[PDB]
């Protein structure tokens, strides 16, 4: 059983990434999936979950449809499509499976509010710089709507 | 609308042998958010871990020194016999809403050698 990110890196203020997760060694397909983060000496932020489907797909608050998830089930992938990054937006990101939910919803479908879930499965993480090489003064951040 | 927040000690130290508990308190959180809370383990320059889920469920393959415990207003992670590879952060996580999760600061747990 592995997740193993790709597609981080250096990036400018206000531009894109897309990141990608390869899965393998469980049934993918059945699964949801979750991106996680860690801006660097601070905490793990959770950013976005996709059910089985892609009929479920959801955002923390900061995310502000910045953010799309997206999954290729017979390609095993898991995608984060990233604009308007900011330095707020650097961090180690995480590709993680629910395992947990799997036993209980083994179609990975139905959004049941609240249900009993675990991340079992990480990845390494991939590393995104939102950076102009200036000191922290030279970041952006939100504009604060929304 | 007020969003489940989870709160963590920033630190904890302990000895070798000792035993440790780790809190996640709540505010706009509800017995259902303890009952979902799960723990992560991460070691230095590691991934996270996953420790406990359901509140108190430990995983197989998971030192059975880790044990949880949760009521209707915390949830707490226990290590007991602390050896020096227990030093890491440790984070909780449950619900934020209906359909959006969120972890707790994280606590930064040193084996004081």
């Amino acid at each position: 059983v592995q997740l193993v990110e790709s597609g981080g890196g250096l990036v400018r203020p206000g531009g894109s990434l897309r990141l990608s997760c390869a899965a393998s060694g469980f049934s993918y397909s059945n699964h949801w999936m979750h991106w996680v983060r860690q801006a660097p000496g601070k905490g793990l932020v959770w950013v976005s979950r996709i059910n089985s489907d892609g009929s479920t797909r959801n955002y923390a608050d900061f995310v502000k449809g910045r953010f799309t998830i997206s999954r290729d089930n017979a390609e095993n992938t898991l995608y984060l499509e990233m604009n308007s990054l900011t330095a707020d937006d650097t961090a180690v990101y995480y590709c993680v499976r629910d395992g947990v939910r799997f036993y209980y919803d083994s179609t990975g479908y139905y959004p049941d509010s609240f249900f009993k879930y675990g991340m079992d499965v990480w990845g390494q993480g991939t590393t995104v710089t939102v950076s102009s090489g200036t000191g922290g003064s030279g970041g952006g951040g939100s504009g604060g709507g929304g | 609308a007020s969003q489940s927040v989870l709160t963590q000690p920033v630190s904890v130290s302990g000895s070798p042998g000792q035993s440790i508990t780790i809190s996640c308190t709540g505010t706009s959180s509800n017995a259902d958010t303890y009952n979902l809370v799960s723990w992560y383990q991460q070691r230095p320059g590691k991934a996270p871990k996953l420790m406990i889920y359901e509140g108190t469920k430990r995983p197989s393959g998971v030192s059975n020194r880790f044990s949880a415990s949760k009521s209707a207003t915390a949830a707490s992670l226990t290590i007991s016999g602390l050896q020096p590879e227990d030093e890491a952060d440790y984070y909780c996580c449950s619900y934020a809403t209906s359909r959006t999760l969120v972890f707790g600061g994280g606590t930064k747990l040193t084996v004081v050698a």
